[PDB]
């Protein structure tokens, strides 16, 4: 899975 | 003589894979007669070569400000690597060295919880939404607020405070018109930190 | 030569009738050859003579630390009187002067709100109790916790933070064992500020 912050990619495992 | 200041990346830049974290070696009081500065860079003692010198800037006090920027990999900074800048200049009997790195110590996951306005605050034109973040180490962090995908900028965050178990805590307070709270809008506290799953967590908060 | 630092009284000292607030003029880097420091104190420009000098203290880095303490009245400090310390020493080209007083600006009264721990927080051994203190000016404040008349010392308080309306806020966090919280004990957040009624308020928090 991935995390997004205000549409901008944070990190994926 | 010249003096050197070495600055770490912004936490956000080390935490967002879509950003570019960099370390910055600032040299002040560079003389008009000897403006030439040599930079050597080291990563855990191993010399690297991909630094770039920013445009020279003359200062109001007749000295130059010379700056070298080294790009760094997210995981090297997060893995605790040590970055050394070495500065040489003729007005400097010996070269100056500085090292910075992430604070040492096992990382701990922030505990993020939101807290609604006190009942007693409900009399005011404006209400405080609280985000408490605790048990995190190291202290490098970003906290922001949003609602409906749009940033909510009317907040303030306390600096991190060292706790008695050796972790850090902070609080973030977003202030909103009481009417926006009553109207049932959902507000979200966003935390970014190395020790969270994917560096990111979000906690929401609305009228019950 | 020497360097001078002038320190205000502790907020709690100016806010409790029983305590004694003082202004403190610390002189570091005093040499061994000319250790004599002369102090002149002025209150709104008017020289006073009741200051008292601390024992001289050897620092072991070639210097003395010399301190002059001036006792001040609660009302004087709170009414914004300015306190000037003037330090003269043979190793100074000219005397050094410093001035200190309460931050200027209309005092505003703290709003004190206790916030229970989140239900998502309840799987740990200890819970976090929050006291939000906002809307206060100046930033001089003291915050404490107690329960059933007894002081509760296991807390941390953030430094005052300047808020968007020009007032200050802080949070204080008391950590207690989950059981004590669950058993319905009352915990209290005590706040001292010049702009509170009687320079004091208390707010309590319980399951
Ligand atoms: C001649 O003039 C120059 C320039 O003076 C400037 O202009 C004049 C008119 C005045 O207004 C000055 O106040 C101006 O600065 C003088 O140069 C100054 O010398 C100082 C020391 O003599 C030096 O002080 C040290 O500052 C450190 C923090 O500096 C920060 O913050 C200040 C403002 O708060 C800012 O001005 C500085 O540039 C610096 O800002 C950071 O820059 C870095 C690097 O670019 C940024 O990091 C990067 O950011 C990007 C994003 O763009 C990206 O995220 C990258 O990944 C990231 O790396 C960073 O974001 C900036 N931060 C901020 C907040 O802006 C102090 O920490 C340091 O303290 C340390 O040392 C002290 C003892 O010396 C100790 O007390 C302490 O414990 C610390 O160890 C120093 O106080 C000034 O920075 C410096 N000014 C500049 C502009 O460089 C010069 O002295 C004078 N000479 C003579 C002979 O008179
Ligand atoms: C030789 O050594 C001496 C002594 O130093 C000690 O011994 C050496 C050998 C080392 O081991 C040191 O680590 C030891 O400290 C050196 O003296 C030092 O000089 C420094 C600079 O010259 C000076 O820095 C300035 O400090 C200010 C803050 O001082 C506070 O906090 C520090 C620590 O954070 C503390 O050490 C000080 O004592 C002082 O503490 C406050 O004291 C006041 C007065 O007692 C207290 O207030 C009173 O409290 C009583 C009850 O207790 C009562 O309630 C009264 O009503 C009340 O008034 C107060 O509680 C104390 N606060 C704290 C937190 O403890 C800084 O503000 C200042 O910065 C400012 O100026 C700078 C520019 O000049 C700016 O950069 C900055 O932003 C600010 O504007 C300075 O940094 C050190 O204080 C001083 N140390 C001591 C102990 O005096 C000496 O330098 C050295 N000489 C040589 C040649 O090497």
């Amino acid at each position: 899975d991935c995390a997004w912050h205000l549409g901008e990619l944070v990190w994926c495992t | 003589g010249p003096s050197v200041f070495l600055f770490p990346p912004k936490p956000k830049d080390t935490l967002m894979i879509s950003r570019t974290p960099e370390v910055t070696c600032v040299v002040v009081d560079v003389s008009h007669e000897d403006p030439e500065v040599k930079f050597n860079w080291y990563v855990d003692g191993v010399e690297v070569h991909n630094a770039k010198t920013k445009p020279r800037e003359e200062q109001y006090n007749s000295t130059y400000r010379v700056v070298s920027v080294l790009t760094v990999l997210h995981q090297d900074w997060l893995n605790g690597k040590e970055y050394k800048c070495k500065v040489s200049n003729k007005a400097l009997p010996a070269p100056i060295e500085k090292t910075i790195s992430k604070a040492k110590g096992q990382p701990r996951e922030p505990q993020v919880s939101t807290l609604p306005p006190s009942r007693e605050e409900m009399t005011k034109n404006q209400v405080s939404l609280t985000c408490l973040v605790y048990g995190f180490y190291p202290s490098d962090i970003a906290v922001e607020w949003e609602s409906n995908g749009q940033p909510e900028n009317n907040y303030k965050t306390t600096p991190p405070v060292l706790d008695s178990d050796g972790s850090f805590f902070l609080y973030s307070k977003l202030t909103v018109d009481k009417s926006r709270w009553q109207q049932g809008n959902v507000f979200s506290c966003s935390v970014m930190h190395e020790a969270l799953h994917n560096h990111y967590t979000q906690k929401s908060l609305s009228l019950s």
